[PDB]
Formats: C-alpha cells, structure tokens, sequence
RNA sequence: GGUUUGAUAGAAACGGGAUGUAAGCACCAAGGCAACGAGGUGUUCAGUCCGCGUUUACUAACCAUUCGUUCCUUUCACUU
RNA sequence: CCCUAACUGGAGUCCGGUGAAGCUUACAUUCUAGUGCACAGUCUAGAGACCUCUAGGGGGAAGUGAAGACCCCGUGGAGC
RNA sequence: UGUUCGGGUCGAAGCAGGGCUGUGAAGUCCUGUGGACCGUUCACAAACGAAAAUCCUGGUAAUAGUAGCAGCAAAGCAGGGUGAGACUCCCUGCCGCCGAAGGGGCCAGGUUUCCUCGGCAAUGUUCGUCAGCCGAGGGUUAGUCGGUCCUAAGACGUACCGUAAUUCGAGUACGCCGAAAGGGAAACAGGUUAAUAUUCCUGUACCAUUUAGCGUUUAGUCUGACGUCUCAGGGCAAGCCGAGCGGCGUCGUCGCGCCGUCUAAGCAGCGAACCCCGUGGAGAGCCGUAAUGGCGAGAAGCGGGCGAAUCUGUAAUGGCACAAGUCGGCUUCACCCCGGGACCCGUGAAAAGGACAGCUAAAUGUCCGUACCGAGAACUGACACAGGUGCCCCUAGCUGAAAAGGCUAAGGCGUGUCGGAGUAAUUCAGUUAAGGGAAUUCGGCAAAUUAGCUCCGUAACUUCGGGAUAAGGAGUGCCUGCUGUGUAGACAGCAGGUCGCAGUGACCAGGGGGCUCUAACUGUCUAAUACCAACAUAGGAGAUUGCAAACCCGUAAGGGCUAG
RNA sequence: UGGAGGACCGUAAACGGUAUUGAUCUGCAAAUCAUUCGUGUGACCUGCGUCUCGUAGUGAAAUGCUAAUCUAACCCGGCA
RNA sequence: UUAUGCUAUCAGGUGGAUGGCUCGGCUCAAGAGCUUAUGAAGGACGUGCCAAGCUGCGAUAAGCCCGGGGUAGGUGCAUGGAGCCAAUGAACCCGGGAUUUCCGAAUGGGACCUCUCCGUAGUGAUCAUUCAUGAUCGGGAACGCUCCGAAUUGAAA
C-alpha cells in the first residue's frame, strides 16, 4: 500500500461543510468554525492585514 | 402565502382521479396540516390524509385522499384538468 | 443512499437545474452571441461543491 | 426490429425471472416490438409469446447413485478420505454418543430392578471411567461377572 | 511453378502410416434369493485418424485485365 | 549449465479503423588520419558514396531524461 | 504633446513582393489587398527599438499515420431484423466467463447517472443505428423502515476567573449537542407502474399521545444492560431423500432428469432449561452432566408455581395457466432460544424507554430521507484508472475437512469496449526435452522435486514444554458381499474379484537433513529502493518522591500523572 | 474425558509486503500487476465517532508519519 | 513525365499577430462621508409564458402603491414566437411608503442538519434605571486612537 493514488481512494468523508453565514465550504466540522469567516468562533468576520499585501 | 401553487398533472397525476386522489404542486415550507386546512378553505371538500414529497426540480408534491366520493373529479372539472 | 436533509436536497436540487443548455430562443436573439454559461457540468468529472 | 431489450427487462420484472430466462418469439418479433406496457407484456404471456425458459438445474441422479453406494459403506476407502481423522469425525461427538447409549443402558437396568443403587453407581462410574466400549460390552461384562439381580 | 494441348491444390477410392481391438449384441464373471455386477472373451491386427503418395478432370486453375500508346492533337502518319 | 531444440497463448511482422509523446541552431550518404580547449559526420588531406522504402538488434551521434547528489568555493543556509 | 505645413472613400493605416536613394539605421516609390484614418517643419517627453534569459503567453511542426488500443477474465459464430450505412444494436439458436464473486442487500459518497422517446458534431481506446453521452419529458407518496428520542468517547454555549486584550485559555456550576452499524413502542402477505413501494391499493392487524367514562399504586425494584474462549439441549431458514399428482427435456436403446406440489404478521393455546415453594428422608455412600459437579447448612423421588425459541389452530382467500396444490423422513449451519464451565495484575458503558392498574369509545400521529449506482463504467485516485473505499453483510448442487481449487444452477454477462491474417526474426507468460546433474553463478537466483489421509517409526539437543509432519517407510481406485458404534445422520473396519504405465490418477497439496553467526520467542519498522542482527518485549537493576510529594504543562487562571 | 495457549497448518476472508532484483517503467498505477511469501484467537484486523499539531503532535524510534510535502508541514504576509 | 526531393515565388487551408476602433482600467484633483436588534452587510434557496448564467426582487418575489419630472411607446445584460402593459399617462429617473422566506450581530433551545424542536407566542448575553423603558453587540476602501510586537536585511561576518 502506497501514499499516492492507493490511500487516495479513502476519501469518502468530509472535513468541512458549507457554512451558513458565508455560504462557503469552510466550516470544519471538528472545531465547529468556519475557516473562511470565523462562524462559530466569533460575531465578527476574521479578515487579517496578511491576507492582502501592504499598502506601501 | 397559500400553501398551493396548482394541481400537478403528468400522466402519473392523472392516473389517480379514477382512485379520487388529486395531487397538486404546494408551498414546499407547508406542512401535511397547512395542506389539508388549505385545500379545505379552497374547496369545501373533506380530505382524508396528505401524501406529501419533495422532487429533485426543488418543489414539493401533495396527493390529498378525499372522503367525500367524486370529489376529485369535481374540482378537476372546477379547474379544468378534465 | 446519502441521507440528507431538507436543505442539503434543496442545493442538490438547484444544482440539478442549474445544469442545462441556454434555451434556443435565447441564442437566437442574442444573434448566437450567448451561446454557453460557466455552470453546465457532468456528474462524472469535480463533485458538487454543495453539500 | 426495435430495441426489445427493454421489452425483455419488462417481461423479466413481469415473469420474475432473469434477463435471459426469457424466450421472446423470434418469428412475432414486431409482437413483441408492440409491447410497451406491463399489460400488453402480461398479454404476451398469457398467449404464448413470451415465456421464461426453464431452469437447467444441476442433476442429481449420479450423485444420488454414488450417495447409495457411499451408504452401502462403499466409495469411501483410504484414496477418497482426504480430511483429518477428527474432520471426518469429532473426538468428542464419539465420546457424547458412547456414554449416552452407557448411561441410557444403566439407567433403564436401574428402572426395570435389574440393577440395585450400589452396582448402578459403581457401573455409572466405571462409564464415567471409560471402562467398556459400548452398551454390548457393558452388557457382555454384566453377564460376565453378573452384575443383575437374577431371581 | 501450373493453368483444359492440364495432375497445380481439393474431394472419392486405394497404397503407406499413427494408435491399440470401437459401439451394439452373445456368453462368462467374484458374488447376490433376486434386480444388478467392475471386468474377461468373440464379432475385431478392430474402430478412429493422417498438415504423405498413386489412380482419377469429379469440382476449382474460368472470365477477364493492364504495360509494351507521353496525352491531347489533326505539336498529326491519321479514318468521318 | 554442457547446448540448445520443438511446441502453445499474447505481442511483433502484414492488413482495416482510431491515434499521442520525448531529443530538434542549421545542414547531414559516410570512413581513416591529422589539427583544433589535448575525444571531429561539417575543419585539412585522402578514400568511398546512385536514390527511395521495409525489417532487425542497438556500434556512434562524448544519444535522451537533469542548472551533479562526489570534490571545491560562497565572509549562503538548516538540523544536531 | 506644443507649434508650422498638410494627405485621405478619385481610397488612410496595416499586410506580401519588387524599384530607387542612403556607408547604414531607415526613408520614399510601384504592384496586389484593404475599408478609415494618417503624416510633416521647429522643439519636447517616454510604459521608446530584441536574436538569445533551460526567458513568458499563444499557435504549430518533425518524431508519425509511429507507440498504445495485447500480458491480470485469450469470445465469439449462423440465420433473421432494423438501418442510407452493421464484427460491434435487437431476437433466436449454438459456444462461452463469473458462479463464497464479476450474483443479492445496503453505509459513506455521487446527485438524476434512474425510466420513455429522439439523435450521433464531441465523449466511448475501433465503428456504432448502441450508450452511465447529447436533447426533451417523467419518476421518489410512511404512525409501523430509518432519522427524530437517549446517552458514550468527546465537543459546544452562558456565567465566574485569567489575559495588555480578544474571536484566546484550564477548571468549576448550569445547560446543550454527540451514533442512519450502541440503546430503541408498533406491519405483515399479495397486487399495481415505464420508473415508487413493509410507504400507494386489497385483506388482516398492531403501537403511541391526548379527551371522556369506569378504579387503583406494588414505588421500589426489575429490564434496557453488557467482555473473551469453549460446550450441551431445543427450534428453524437453506439443503437433501421416498410415495402420489401436474408440466418441460430426453427418447439410436433405456426410463430416467428438471421444475412445482405454496400460506405472512396478528390473535388463542401448550411450554425445555434455570429458579422458587410444599413434602421427603441419603452414607461400609448415593444422584447427575459433554465436562466441571450436588448433598443433613438436607441428595434422590413426588407434587405445584414462574417460564423460551418454535409448533399447532385461525387469519381462508391471496397469488399458481382457476395444473396439481396432498403427504412422510433426514439434516440444519455461520440464525434464534436456553443453560453450564473456564480466564483475567484485562472486570468488559451510560441514559432515555419499558413491566408491575388497567378496560371501552373517538380523534390525532407534524418534519426530513425514500429514485438510481454502491463499484474491473455511476464513490475516490486528473480518466469508462488492473489501486483503494467493500469482501461490509448474505450466497445453491457434486467432489472434498472446507466458504480451498475444479465443474455446474440461479443471477449477472460475451464491455476486465478494436478487429482481420496465419508469413519471419525478436519478445511477455507457459509445456516438453535425450545423456550429464550445479560443471552455471557473487550465491542453487529462477525452475524442478515432495505434497492429502491412515498406519508403522522417528535422532542430536532441550528451558522437559519441545524438536516432530523430524528423518525413513507401507497402503489408497473400481466392483460384489458384509460387520461394528451411534437413537440417527454418518463414522470405522473386513473378505473376495478386477482394470490401468499411473488409484490424494485431474484440481489441491511440506523437499529433507547437518554445522555456525546473530536476536530469546509472538510482535514493530524507513507508506514510495533497507522486514534486518535494528525497535519493542517479559526478566534484571538503579534513581526521585510520604501526596500541598517526585516529574511535567501554563503568562495566568488553573492543570496532566490522578476517580492514582 | 477436558478444551489452555501473544500455540501450529491454512485460503485471492482480513492484514502485511519476502524473492523473482520478473512484468510495467512517456505504466492499469506519480509504486500497480503476476508467481512466491509472513501473521491469520490476538501486543489481532477493521467500519463509524471523537481527541492530540508546527520548534508543536504522534512515533514498538526510521529523523518515520502529520493530506503525493518533513533534520521543522501547508496557506498568506514581512518579500520586489 | 526524374520518383522521394531541394530552394524561391504564387494560390488555398490552419492561425490570430500587426493595423484601426473601444461602453473598460489606472493615476491625480474636488466634493461628501457612517450604517446596524424599527433586524444591516454578506450568504443559502426561491423568483421570468417559453429563462440556463449574471443582475434585480422576496411567497405582493426582473415586482406593488403614492407626490414630482418625462411623454409614446415599454416588456434588464439579450430589438426571438405569442401575449401583456400604456392617453385612467406606463416604461424610465428623484423623493416617500408597502412587501421583505431561512441563516447571518442572529438574539426562545439546537446545529457536519442554512433547516429543525418546543410552543406556555419568545427582551440571548452584559448593563443603567423611577424597574415605565433604554444602551452595547455586526459591517465600513483606507484614515484615527490605545496596547502588544518579530525576522529577513544593513554594518560587505
Ligand atoms: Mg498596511
Ligand atoms: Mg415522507
Ligand atoms: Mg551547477
Ligand atoms: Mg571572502
Ligand atoms: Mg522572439
Ligand atoms: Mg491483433
Ligand atoms: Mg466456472
Ligand atoms: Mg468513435
Ligand atoms: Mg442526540
Ligand atoms: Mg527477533
Ligand atoms: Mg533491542
Ligand atoms: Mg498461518
Ligand atoms: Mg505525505
Ligand atoms: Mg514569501
Ligand atoms: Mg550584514
Ligand atoms: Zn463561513
């Protein structure tokens, strides 16, 4: 048994579902937040200053 | 916000008027309960169970048994089904 | 047979109907200048982003 | 003709029988072609169109002809036994058997009055013990030192 | 190489070979009250088979076809 | 293995359909020797060489894959 | 760009070729095409000039009509259709593959692939009239199946507290979630469609909650509710045998072979073991089981109570060509009930729900899933991928210990989606090979040998357990007739006859032994070059710590070890 | 008689991956296939659920594994 | 009639460069500058006669009503068939309203379930108060304030 297309066929589950208040299929299913906005983490959008550059 | 959108005709939904079964195209939001009080608001006719499912077209469809005999065929005639 | 919910049937649904041609008479008046959109797929190929 | 592959798989799901269970009729073909619905496929085979072909079991008659000679005590010699002596027949299933039939034996010679409490218990150990072989040897024994209550 | 002025390949038969005595029938068979019975003997150096030969035109090697004319031209040695 | 042979099925060879990829500055029918950054099909001097196609296995193209992983260097790193 | 002078549908820019000028950068002109803008003087600016960066983007070659369309399942042929067109689609027959999986059921996942009709530009390793493709339309019906409810490992929320601060953090208190394979209130048979069916229809039922009438608590217990191994008894699906009855096959001779001969829940009844109660009186001991065992602290025996799977009766009219439809027997797993024993430095979940006070009537029982694939083509791996997810749970006859392998049913298929042809070398995988038998080679690598079962017999050494299937040998088929054990299935054994080169006749199936090194052993390991002597292990030894501890995490609140 | 064992043989049940240094190596496959092999009543295999993670986790310890990435992952930012 | 070929040109194919155009983009300047529990932004699903995407709207669903402008056609990007709307003045633009499913600060409990459970009908949490009522919660291109706070790199280390 190998790492590459052997295992790969394991992949009949989910780690993140789509989120209700972005719509997006981020929300870890685990820890119960959404990766892309922060649902279920807090009331607030997560939006970082790395997620674009600097302004300089 | 009426639970009934119209009577749902294919020739599946026209093999149930002899049977005195009607079905019909409902809010998919409605109960089984909204169905039957609606339906007999709109037409007076008793119904005695709702068959309710969901389709894959994202709509919702009721087949009401009645109590009353012929009360299919009247409210086909009513709304021109027949 | 994946069970789902209502609202889970509900996107399946709408992913159904999103995956049709664009009507005849729509690339007749566009003068055949609209002729495809970005949402036509098939089953077999990248799942559903939907669930 | 038309594709008459779904008008077998009706008749399939009608006839329950499989795909190729069924002998549509080469010559009333078009027939056949005119069935659409589950009637007419019901139609067909009440008249004589369609019908499931037989089933072309396994016979048996050789294998119940070597079933007698094996019953007979024949076929069954050292080039034909090929699992463990134990496969064959269990340890265990012998030894039930044998001091059922021993104990049986000794039981109903206890109820007739043939056999008193104190040789009953000690025979009933001696077949706990293994000591005879079967109920013949238990009866020869009994005859042999005379075990029962002659009178 | 042969092509009807023919034995080139095939069939039929025979010769020469391979295997080992076919099926059915008759008798015998250790026995079994019988029914049956592995098998033995006779018909039977049988039966089956031959990408080998001979005899044999019985069928098929027939019917054609194209090059050896630059190709149209009357740049012609033509034939309406 | 001495020492290979015969046979079987799939490839290959031939045919119909479908149908990519990798090397490639150019030319290129080569062979010998010399010279040249000291390992040349292309220079120099000779010798051979009519062209095209098919099959073959791999002598050569210092064949292709790839900014060498061995050695050194870098006032380059990482781990310990 | 400022400014001067201008060209253009009587044809601007650009594009292909060519003449002329210039050392040249380049300019200008001509021919063809084109259909709307384009230059120049004097000055000024720049995202201002490509031949190259294994440069970047696009288009496109040579290789080349070549490799692949073969190896793990070598599968197609005749006749008749449809069609403009047929190896490839449909029917029939013949010949075949799988047949403990390539069949049946479904989880996750897919998401319409399901079903009918019409097409073949693309997809399909060929073509194709075919299709999981293209286009159009249709399809999923629940009080009883699941979710829902319960809690588990464990998450999440509020408050407190901490933090510079939080969306960050351990604990505590209160909540709430957490299983489509744990627990769990109840439905079965037949019919119907193109696709739905314990859901719709026919028949016969059952469960829950609330409302009303009739009365009561026993209210604290029991059940839910428990590991591994082994085994007895009982039942039953599936399987098998004999008689009768009804069809099909075979029929050169025979009289066999195959199929069927069906009957659910619900309701009523009996109840095997275990347990309990009333009697009883057992020792120079008795009663039992497969086995352990039991007994004056009361056995056997006799009664009684509680008490299963299934079975019987009804449901009795449903379907079966309204064709029979009636009977007996054997066996029965891996399924259900019930009981015993053994093991643990493993002790093998909790809660909802359910029983003990219910009986009758009526009404109500919302919401979600339900199609189809579940895999050599519907999932995942870029794919119609030889992998993986799933061999997860079931699987009939013969041989046989067997679910091994071989041959056949049912069922699924001829799509592990290219064909013809039979003419070299070479190649992948096999069969056989005289005489020799490791002379090959780093090395017996590869291949070969042996192989099942019964019986005889079995060495060094040893931790006394083993080595051991050691080694070395014999027998084995078929037919005739019997014996013994067992209740029975079946098992074991004997006598005689007989065929062949060969009787575990195929399939299946160890070659054996000796001397060293190393590690005790079973186990673990570089997924994708290292299955080792390495790692772990039990065993041995050492050290810290008396619990507000030793050791460790955190900035803190507070924590792991520790329900110690 | 009994039915103990990190017991034995053994499957194309399941798990593992020895040798052929075979096939394949622009593959069926970014490690698969064939034959040959080890375990196969337990330190077993495995479904689903849940938890432990970047100077951190996990590791019967190879610097192995932590989504084809590991002597310090991946994404974006410091970064032109 | 010399094939396979070679070079130059020409015609055609494949192709989409150059030229021309452009409702887009970028940069600079000038104004104006908050919104949200009276439920936002954002998202899911629905929404059209034939409607798949985007856009708009929300079961009154490419829309409804009222005051002003405009006035002859309208029926979105997108002048198709058939209808509908409009001289009772539409379409369109400005202003004011209505409707505004589910999630989302999301707020009655719950989320691998954008839906689901209880309905006793919902003010979840933290707060102020006369306990009538009220505040905060989220979003906003950057800017503003407070606090926490690296390394590459330069010094040719
Ligand atoms: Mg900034
Ligand atoms: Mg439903
Ligand atoms: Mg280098
Ligand atoms: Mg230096
Ligand atoms: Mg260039
Ligand atoms: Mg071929
Ligand atoms: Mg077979
Ligand atoms: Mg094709
Ligand atoms: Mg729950
Ligand atoms: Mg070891
Ligand atoms: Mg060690
Ligand atoms: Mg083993
Ligand atoms: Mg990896
Ligand atoms: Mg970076
Ligand atoms: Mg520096
Ligand atoms: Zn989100």
């Amino acid at each position: 048994m190998s790492k590459g297309t052997s295992s790969m066929g394991k992949r009949q589950k989910r780690t993140h579902a789509k989120c209700r208040r972005c719509g997006s299929v981020s929300f870890n299913v685990h820890t119960k937040q959404c990766t892309s906005c922060g649902f279920g983490k807090t009331s607030r959008m997560r939006t970082y200053k790395w997620q674009a550059k600097c302004k300089y | 916000m009426s639970s009934i959108n119209y009577p749902f005709v294919t020739e599946k939904a026209m093999m149930l008027l002899d049977e005195n079964k009607l079905q019909f195209i409902v809010d998919t939001r409605s109960n089984k309960k909204q169905i039957l009080e609606d339906v007999e608001k709109m037409y007076g006719f008793k119904v005695k169970s709702v068959r309710t499912m969901t389709t894959m077209k994202g709509m919702k469809k009721a087949v009401l048994a009645f109590e009353e005999p012929e009360a299919a065929h009247e409210i086909a005639t009513r709304i021109g089904l027949m | 047979m994946s069970h789902n919910m209502k609202g889970q049937k509900k996107r399946l649904a709408k992913a159904h109907k999103q995956n049709t041609r664009v009507p005849v008479w729509v690339i007749v008046k566009t003068n055949r200048k609209v002729v495809s959109h970005p949402r036509r797929r098939h089953w077999r190929r990248r799942s559903l982003d939907v669930k | 003709m038309s594709d008459l592959s779904n008008q077998r798989k009706l008749a399939s799901k009608v006839l329950g029988c499989g795909l190729d269970r069924v002998w549509l009729n080469p010559e009333a073909s078009e027939e056949i072609a005119s069935a659409i619905t589950r009637e007419d496929i019901r139609g067909l085979i009440e008249e004589g169109t369609i019908k499931a072909k037989p089933v072309k079991g396994v016979s048996r008659g050789r294998a119940r002809a070597l079933a007698a000679k094996r019953k007979y005590g024949h076929c069954k010699g050292h080039g034909s036994r090929k699992g463990k002596k134990g496969a064959r027949t269990p340890k265990k299933e012998q030894w039930i058997k044998k001091i059922r039939a021993l104990r049986r034996r000794l039981k109903e010679l206890r109820a007739d009055g043939a056999l008193d409490k104190s040789v009953y218990c000690r025979l009933y150990r001696k077949a706990k013990g293994g000591e005879y072989r079967s109920v013949s040897h238990l009866n020869s024994h009994l005859e042999s030192e005379k075990l029962l209550k002659k009178e």
